[PDB]
Parts: C-alpha cells; sequence; structure tokens
DNA sequence: ACACACTCTCCAATTCTCTAA
DNA sequence: TTAGAGAATTGGAGAGTGTGTTTTTTTTTTTTTTT
C-alpha cells in the first residue's frame, strides 16, 4: 500500500522460530544463493496475498517490480585487520567511519544487438561480466555470420558506487595508524552516505584476481579483496 | 589423418543403455492428470525424453536429436527389424 | 582503348552542345533554352549510337556517356516542355511541322534511356560491370521527370497521343499506330523504375540510392500525385474503356496490361478500406510494446550480474550437472532450457525463384505502402472506375489472344497475366462483401470457359516442366477462381464449370501440390494451404467426397503443415485458424489419429502454448488449448492400451503389412 | 562468373 | 618466446541424383 | 516404393605465418640558511 520494494530482516528471528534454526547458519555460509531464494519467496507471497484475498491491486504491477530482502544484526562485529582467507564469500559485519565516495558509475545489465543487413534485433542477458554475442543472425532467411552488432545507448544499465571506509581508533594496534577497506554498493543505497559519517554495515567479503597487463589474460597470484554490502545502519 | 568425427548411430540406440531403457521405464516415468492443465501435462511428457536424450548422446540440441533420429530410423534395416519385433510382441 | 572510349564520350559531349542553348541577350534571368541546327542529325546520330553500336556490341557504355553529360535532364526535358507550352498557349487562343518532328524524336530517346534493365548469363561482361551504376542514374531520371514544373513533361507525351486519337482508325497507317504504342510504353517505365537490388560475385563469403535521391522522391505515393495533376488517369481510363470499338486491339492491349500490373503490385486491398484514429492505434501498439517489455522483465534478475551463485542439478542415477545464474536456482524450466542452449552445433540447412521484379511471389506482403488522403481517394477512384468500366473488355481481349499464342510465351507475360487476374477478382469480392452498391457482375468475365481453360493450362504446363515461379503464380490465380465460384453458388453453367474443374486428372494435380511444398520458401507453403482450404470446402458443399479426402491424408502433407506451422511468430492470426481447421479434419472427423503421434508436433504445442508465444488473449489460444486437451486425452488412452508406442513416438510409422495394420489402429 | 543477388535482403 | 590475429589448405561429411528390383 | 551406388558441394580442423611486448606551473607541510 506504500508502493515500496525492500524488507528489513534482523537475523535473530530465524533462531526464534523452530523450523529456521538451521537456515540461520546456511545464510552465513551461503549468502548468494540463500538471499536469492528469499527474494523469490517474498515476491510470490506478495502475489499470493492479492490473489487469495482477491483484492483490487494490479497483478501486472506487482509482477513488474523487483523485491529484495536486506538481512542485518547477523552477529558479532569483526575487526578489519582480522579478516582471513577462510572468510571468503561468507557474511561479515563492520563498524567504521566514512572517508569519501566516488561518483556513480554506470554498470551494464542487458545488451542490445541489431543486424547490419536485415535489421533484426535481439536483447541479451549479461552474467559473470561476459556478453554472450550470437554467432550468426538468428532470422531464418538471413542466417549469416558476423551479421549482428551492438548499440550502446539502447542497452540497459544500473548504478554502482564505491565507498571508502576507515578503521575506528578503538581497534588500532599499539604504536600504529588506522587502515581502510573499500565497499561496493548498488541501486537503492547508492548516494546514502557522506564524508565524516559513522556507520555499521553488513555484506559478503569477496576476493577477485587482477590482470598483469591490459593486452592478455595473464593474472597475478595475489587477489584483490573488498566488501559487497547488502545493508547499512 | 585428423581424428574421425563422432556421431549418433543405430548401435547406440540398440545398446542396453539405449532404447530398451525407455520401454523398461516409461510406464513408470510419465503421468498425466486431468487435475492439471494441458500446458502442465504437455510440459511433463517432454522431461523424461529430454533427460534420456542427453544421457544417450550429449552432442546436440534436443530438436537436432529428434530430427537426426528420423534419418537412421527410416533407413537402417536392423533398427526396423527391432521395431517390427516390438509390434509382433504385442501381436503375441 | 581508353582514348577511343573518351573520344566517343567527347563526340557525345560536343553533340550535347551542338543541340542549342538559352539566350544571353534575354535579360530574363533566366530565359528558357534556345534551339540549335544540325539538331535533327544530332538526335539521329545519338539514336544510331544506341542502336547501331551499343546494342550491336552489348555494352551500356553509350548510356554511361549520356549520363555523364546529363543529356536527359539538361536538354530533352526543356525541349519537350517548351514545345508543349508553346502549343498549349496557341491552343488557349483557339516549318511548324519541324518543331513537331523535334518533339517526336526527343520522346523516343526518353523511352530508350529509362528502359528497364535485365541481366543474364548471356549479357556481356561490360553490361554486368555497368549494371549497378546505371541503376543509380535511372533512379535520378525517375525523380527528375516527375519533378519538372510538377511533372509537366507528362502532358507532352499524351498530347502526342492525342494527335493519333484524332482521326478515324480506318485512316491509321502502321507508322501512325506506333505512336499510340510508344506513349503507353513510356508510362510503363516511369512506374517500373524503383530502388536497386544489390548483386555481387560469389567469390568469397565476406544501399544504392545516390546522394541526390530519397525515398519520398521515388515512392509509389509520389507517382500517384504526379499523374493526377498532369491528367494521366483520364487518358488510361478513356483509352481502355472504348478499346472494344475498333482501335486496333493488337497494338495497345499488352502494354496496357503491364501498366495495371506495375502499380497494383505492392498494395494490399485491406489498406484501401478502413475496416485521431492514428493516435488511438499508436497508443494501443504501445500497450503491445509494454507487454513485450514485461516478457523480458519476467526473465530478468533483481540483483546484479556478478552477485550470482552456482547451481548443481542431480539426475536419476545420481549424476550431476552445473549451471550458473540466480534465476536457475528457482526455475527448472529455465535451467533445462539454458542447459541445452550452451551447446555449440546446429545442423546446416537447405534452400527457388529468380529473374523478375519484386512482387507477391518472393516477398513478405505483411508490409503496406503509404498514402496521402488525397492519394488514397484518387487511387480508389481510378481503379474503381477501371473495374466498373474496363476490366471485362480488357480480359476478354487479352485472353483470346493468349489461347492462340500460348506456345510462344515468355515467363514474364505468364506471371503478369496471373497476377492481374488475381488482384482485380479479389478486390471486387472484398468491395461487394463490404457494400451493396458494388456488385459481382463487374468481374464476371473471369468465369467463362476459355479463361478457365487458360489458367488451367498455364498451371499444368508450369508444373510439368518444374518451373516453380510460374507454378507459384498459377497457384494464386487458380485459388481466386475457386473463391469466386463459391461466391456465385451462394446466390446454372457454374456447376458445369465445377464438374469440368474437378475431373479426376485435376484432383490428381491439386492433391499432389502440398506434398512438394515442404522444401520451398515460406510463401509457397502458404499458397498451398489456402488453396487446399478452398478446394476441400467447395467439394464439401457439392453435397465422391470420401475418395477425395482419403487422397489428401498421408505423411508428406502433414510434414508440410507442421514445417509451416512452427514459424508462427511471423504469420497472421488467420493462417493458424486454417491449419487447425485441417487438424480438426484429420484428427476428429476422419479419425486417422495415428498421423499426429509424432514428437516434433508435441514440442511445438509447448512452445506456442507457453507464456512464451501466442498471446494470452488472442483468439488463437482458444483453438490451440481446445485442440491439445483432446489430443492428450486420446494419447493417454492409446499409450496405456499398448505400451509399444513410447518407442513409436520418435519415429515415422512403419509400413510393414503384417504388423502395420494393427500399428495404425 | 558466379553473380548472385541478395534475394533474402527484405528488411 | 610467448599469446594472439589472421590466412591457407585438404579432406570427409553431407545431400542430391540416377538406376533397378 | 525402397534402397543403394556415384557425384557434387561445403566446414572446419588444423596447420601455418606474421606480429607485439621490456623501459612550467599550482598548492601545502617541513627543514634549513639567509637577512
Ligand atoms: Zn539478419
Amino acid at each position: 500500500e506504500l508502493g515500496t520494494s525492500n524488507l528489513n530482516l534482523d537475523a535473530r528471528n530465524l533462531l526464534a522460530y523452530k523450523q529456521t534454526e538451521d537456515l540461520y547458519h546456511q545464510l552465513l555460509n551461503y549468502p548468494q544463493e540463500v538471499i536469492s531464494i528469499m527474494d523469490q519467496t517474498i515476491k510470490d507471497c506478495m502475489v499470493s496475498l492479492i490473489v487469495d484475498n482477491n483484492l483490487d491491486y494490479d497483478l501486472d504491477e506487482i509482477e513488474t517490480k523487483f523485491y529484495k530482502v536486506r538481512p542485518y544484526n547477523v552477529g558479532s562485529c569483526k575487526g578489519m585487520r582480522e579478516l582471513n582467507p577462510n572468510d571468503i564469500d561468507k557474511l561479515i559485519n563492520l563498524k567504521g567511519l566514512v572517508l569519501r565516495s566516488t561518483p556513480v558509475i554506470p554498470d551494464m545489465k542487458v545488451a542490445f544487438f541489431k543486424c547490419n543487413v536485415c535489421d533484426h534485433t535481439m536483447a541479451v542477458e549479461i552474467d559473470r561480466g561476459v556478453i554472450q554475442e550470437p554467432a550468426r543472425c538468428e532470422r531464418i532467411d538471413c542466417n549469416e555470420p558476423n551479421s549482428m552488432s551492438l548499440i550502446h545507448n539502447r542497452c540497459s544499465f544500473a548504478d554502482k558506487q564505491v565507498i571508502k571506509l576507515q578503521e575506528t581508533p578503538d581497534f588500532v594496534p599499539d604504536g600504529q595508524t588506522p587502515h581502510s577497506i573499500s565497499l561496493c554498493v548498488y541501486d537503492e543505497l547508492v548516494d546514502s552516505c557522506r564524508a565524516g559519517d559513522r556507520i555499521e554495515v553488513t555484506g559478503t567479503f569477496r576476493s577477485i584476481p587482477i590482470r598483469a597487463n591490459s593486452r592478455q589474460r595473464v593474472l597475478k597470484s595475489l587477489y584483490k579483496t573488498y566488501v559487497d554490502v547488502v545493508h547499512v545502519k | 589423418k585428423r581424428r574421425p568425427q563422432v556421431k549418433l548411430t543405430a548401435e547406440k540406440l540398440l545398446s542396453d543403455k539405449g532404447l530398451p531403457y525407455v520401454l523398461k521405464n516409461a510406464h513408470k516415468r510419465i503421468r498425466i492428470s486431468s487435475k492439471k492443465n494441458s500446458y502442465d501435462n504437455l510440459s511433463n511428457i517432454i522431461q523424461f525424453y529430454q533427460l534420456w536424450a542427453h544421457e544417450l548422446f550429449p552432442k546436440a540440441k534436443f530438436k537436432d536429436f529428434m530430427k537426426i533420429c528420423q534419418t537412421v530410423g527410416k533407413t537402417d534395416p536392423v533398427l526396423r527389424e527391432y521395431r517390427v519385433s516390438l509390434f509382433r510382441d504385442e501381436m503375441g | 582503348a581508353d582514348f577511343s572510349l573518351t573520344v566517343l564520350r567527347a563526340r557525345i559531349a560536343l553533340l550535347a552542345t551542338a543541340i542549342g542553348g538559352p539566350d544571353y541577350t534575354s535579360q530574363i534571368d533566366p530565359p528558357p533554352y534556345k534551339l540549335g541546327d544540325d539538331c535533327l542529325a544530332c538526335l539521329k546520330d545519338l539514336k544510331r549510337w544506341f542502336k547501331l553500336v551499343d546494342d550491336q556490341q552489348k555494352r551500356w557504355d553509350v548510356a554511361m556517356a549520356v549520363a555523364e553529360y546529363r543529356i536527359l535532364t539538361d536538354d530533352l526535358l526543356p525541349i519537350l516542355i517548351d514545345w508543349e507550352n508553346k502549343c498549349s498557349l496557341a491552343a488557349k487562343l483557339a516549318n511548324k511541322a519541324y518543331y513537331d518532328k523535334i518533339a517526336l524524336n526527343c520522346l523516343q530517346l526518353l523511352v530508350l534511356m529509362t528502359w528497364p534493365l535485365i541481366v543474364t548469363e548471356q549479357s556481356s561482361s561490360n553490361q554486368i560491370t555497368l549494371y549497378g551504376e546505371l541503376k543509380k542514374h535511372q533512379l535520378v531520371y525517375k525523380k527528375t521527370i516527375l519533378s519538372m514544373e510538377s511533372g509537366k513533361v507528362l502532358r507532352a507525351a499524351i498530347r502526342l497521343a492525342l494527335d493519333v486519337i484524332k482521326i478515324d482508325r480506318l485512316s491509321r497507317t502502321p507508322r501512325d499506330n506506333m505512336v499510340l504504342k510508344l506513349v503507353l510504353n513510356f508510362f510503363r517505365n516511369v512506374i517500373a523504375i524503383e530502388p536497386g537490388e544489390f548483386t555481387i560475385n560469389t567469390k568469397k563469403s565476406m544501399d544504392t540510392l545516390p546522394p541526390n535521391v530519397s525515398m519520398d522522391d521515388i515512392s509509389l505515393n509520389t507517382v500517384i500525385s504526379s499523374f493526377h495533376k498532369n491528367k494521366v488517369f483520364g487518358f488510361l481510363l478513356t483509352l481502355t474503356s472504348s478499346l472494344s470499338k475498333e482501335f486496333d486491339q493488337d497494338f495497345i492491349n499488352i502494354p496496357l496490361l503491364e501498366i495495371m500490373f506495375y502499380f497494383t503490385k505492392d498494395v494490399n486491398q485491406e489498406l484501401l478500406f478502413p475496416r485521431t484514429s492514428a493516435g488511438f492505434e499508436l497508443s494501443k501498439l504501445l500497450q503491445k510494446e509494454h507487454q513485450m517489455r514485461k516478457n523480458v522483465i519476467k526473465h530478468t534478475s533483481a540483483r546484479h550480474s556478478r552477485f550470482g551463485g552456482l547451481l548443481s542439478i542431480q539426475t536419476p542415477d545420481k549424476t550431476r550437472l552445473t549451471v550458473s545464474g540466480s534465476q536457475a536456482l528457482v526455475d527448472e524450466k529455465i535451467a533445462l532450457q539454458k542447459l541445452d542452449d550452451s551447446k555449440k552445433w546446429n545442423k546446416r540447412i537447405i534452400k527457388a525463384a529468380e529473374g523478375l521484379p519484386n512482387s507477391l511471389l518472393n516477398s513478405q506482403t505483411g508490409k503496406a505502402i503509404f498514402f496521402t488522403e488525397s492519394n488514397g481517394k484518387h487511387f480508389k477512384e481510378f481503379i474503381n472506375n477501371f473495374i466498373d468500366s474496363g476490366f471485362n473488355i480488357l480480359l476478354h481481349s487479352v485472353t483470346n489472344y493468349f489461347t492462340t499464342e500460348q506456345d510462344r510465351m515468355v515467363t514474364l507475360e505468364q506471371v503478369e497475366y496471373l497476377l492481374f487476374f488475381a488482384w482485380f477478382v479479389k478486390y471486387q469480392l472484398l468491395r461487394s462483401k463490404i457494400d451493396n452498391s458494388a456488385d459481382i457482375k463487374q468481374v464476371s468475365e473471369a468465369l467463362k470457359e476459355v479463361t478457365f481453360i487458360l489458367v488451367s493450362s498455364l498451371l499444368r504446363s508450369a508444373y510439368d516442366l518444374k518451373n516453380w515461379t510460374v507454378t507459384h503464380a498459377g497457384m494464386i490465380a487458380f485459388n481466386e477462381l475457386l473463391n469466386l465460384v463459391s461466391r456465385t453458388k451462394a446466390a446454372t453453367d457454374i456447376e458445369f464449370i465445377v464438374s469440368r474443374l474437378f475431373s479426376d486428372e485435376r484432383i490428381q494435380l491439386l492433391s499432389n501440390l502440398p506434398k512438394i511444398g515442404s522444401k520451398y520458401s515460406l510463401q509457397f507453403m502458404k499458397s498451398c494451404i489456402e488453396l487446399t482450404h478452398s478446394v476441400l470446402k467447395v467439394l464439401e458443399q457439392y453435397s465422391n467426397f470420401q475418395k477425395v479426402q482419403a487422397n489428401y491424408m498421408t505423411e508428406p502433407v502433414i510434414e508440410t503443415y507442421i514445417n509451416f506451422l512452427e514459424r508462427f511468430r511471423e504469420l497472421e492470426d488467420d493462417s493458424i485458424k486454417k491449419v487447425f481447421s485441417f487438424f480438426h479434419r484429420v484428427f476428429v472427423q476422419a479419425k486417422e489419429q495415428a498421423l499426429l503421434f509424432r514428437f516434433d508436433l508435441i514440442i511445438l504445442l509447448r512452445e506456442m502454448l507457453s507464456p512464451d508465444g501466442l498471446d494470452r488473449m488472442s483468439r488463437s489460444r482458444k483453438y490451440v488449448s481446445q485442440f491439445s486437451d483432446y489430443f492428450l486425452a486420446r494419447l493417454k488412452k492409446r499409450l496405456k492400451k499398448s505400451p509399444a508406442w513410447f518407442v513409436g513416438l520418435l519415429f515415422p510409422p512403419l509400413h510393414n503389412s503384417e504388423v502395420g495394420f494393427y500399428q495404425r489402429y | 562468373f558466379k553473380s548472385r543477388a541478395l534475394n533474402h535482403v527484405k528488411k
């Protein structure tokens, strides 16, 4: 009735209800799959309410929207220096102070192709960062190679932003200076936070390779690390 | 020489891994209901045939599996002997 | 050599100035042109350069020279238009022969340069080299001729005709009759020139409008406006309608067929009948766009493209597969489809018509051409008066010609005749379906016996020699004749005509025709379907029937029907109604159930019936779901009675005598 | 020569 | 010398056609 | 009406070739010699 898309969820309620006592652990150990499961559960429940209670609301409108869960209050907070390689892809909680934010970056989500000779068009889904370009034009009578081409300004994009978080002085080692970590944030949460803000966050602790040069597929042995936030408080 | 190409052939179909599996299991696999839609039951029939086609010969797209089957099915005499044997078993 | 070539080009250029020029005393800024001398010899030698040299050497180089020096646009049009306007003023008032001589000879060059272009394996390498470029220059010609003073050269060409209309046919010498052929031969070209077709040498597997030309210059819409203002449609109408009275029919009535073909071509009749309106339908179309957008959204993930986890799926016998992406976690249908979609191969594929200009035979005609309101009403008026006035008298002459000349025909004249018949008969049926002011008697010359024989004979001879384009057109003509018959039976000799149309020989042919359609292009199969629907429906209302229907039902017809049906994303709402009518006939009435238990039909009904394909509210889903319900009920019964059909469903049915009879039933 | 038109070109 | 982009070549897989039972 | 023997057309396997790469401010915190 307020026309809104995101649901908060403090994880302790999963321990109170007997049927979800194990789901709490599975959430921390497998966030990417479990959170997706929760999303597609919430959307179906919203549809079920209007069709079961046979209400006036537009079914198409609810089908069009995206719904997202945002879990929080997951457990004890963790010191920024004490994250170890056995924590990769698990949920984490951090406290700190915001230094700076970069401007919004466009991130592609759907690609748009057009045939150069016969003007057939196809929309393609992006996953794992790779564009799945077609081998030949898919129109039956125009089955030709190298015939499709990309149209940049008819693609679809999404907002990405990077926030720089600094260690709070309460945790710094004796005779040393505070460190910092970088947070990647998307869509709703993009412009939320300013320089000098003090926050607590929740997100998956990720790691990725980096290339030796821009010409070739050669990777370095050290991996970059960052946090992929799903909630801010 | 270059390595020779790998293909679907009647020997695979007549193998124990092949077509006898479908006749040994299809009665138990598929189940229609009036209690579900045409689209529902129609979708259901194709499941088993798809998984079986993958297990038999993973080269190619499902449609290509069916259409490939047509050629050898019409031409090979040994396969046709097996098929008339089935329908004789029902004439038994 | 190159120098001999440029010497001829220079000779032409000098001839392109010996011709004359405007007057620089005039102080009239600018005046018209002014006339040279030797100019008779100039025109005549140019005529010789075409006929005595370029034709004899098969070049098109001479045309390239005259295009270089822009002779048409620069001299021929103002020479003619000045002659016309001078004589017009003189007529307003109400050696001169020499002026008229120049008028004749300028026009004959206009016909020659704009004559349409043909390329074969017997054309010279020179012509094959020059084809693509001379196309550009002829496009320029069409634009220019329609543009000058809003097209006023076209009044000169008909005034020339009016001199030979003038005095009695009994007087009219052969040289005299050539003018009346020549004038009509001009308008055929002006309509026939249109945007190019790209052509290349197939040595390696890897637009042509020039900078001064655009679509609105060249569109058929333009040509309507141009002819109407310059008074052409009155001439074609008066000339065709009094044709029976002793104008020698022989010289006029084929050129006058080609005009009617050349601008009926590219119109769908529904576009001429309506059945804020533009804005209303645009808004409705935007609703359809929103539905497609919704379809894409329903396959789109909420969280971004690098959030994605991983999925594993375990089969029976405990073997496991791996797929990525967040929607695969929840939708097994999508996971199964996405799993097969990764696999590389597709089987490579097989492919019917060439030699003739674009038409219904080799293009998808679900694409109109677009009219001003004044143009729409003027075009409707022209062909309506043509039908009410000219059609029977034209068809009677042109048909009783061709019966005496069938052996000598060429492919184009066959395809013209069959696509002039078709258009006018259909349009009249539609017009009287709409309204009572119209009547069917206007097109009634098509039915009399001689024409029926001739359409039959064309279809026969085309089929035997395996000429598939004439066979295609003949299929379209023979469709309409049958359609017209069912109209007239819904009101004597017509039953006699039916009985002769449905002698056993013809049933053999008309039964044969869908079987071969499986290989060919999407239009061919569609012609086969619509003809079949009509052919069976007439014989249903004859009351023989059981012999004829059993003749149709067999594997190679069903193959064609499915092969056509699976391209439904491209087809109309109406054609699918026709296909399921036939399946109702095969499955329920005839009770030949065994044909359709074949797997690539079962795939099809899922695709088309899914939330993927046919719209949730189109009339198609009523028919499809009502069919599939019954299909699967009978299939259930069959499979439990005899379990061998599980292995049956993959393969064609089995033609052995001893087991096959029980198999089919 | 193996000349050929783009018969399929219709957009 | 080590990944790449691009060119060249040969061979067999495939479909089409003709003949006779 | 099936099928099998021979010819023509096409695909892409894979082999080969050539190629590119390492590498005057202006603003702001701090030490030092100079009036
Ligand atoms: Zn294309």
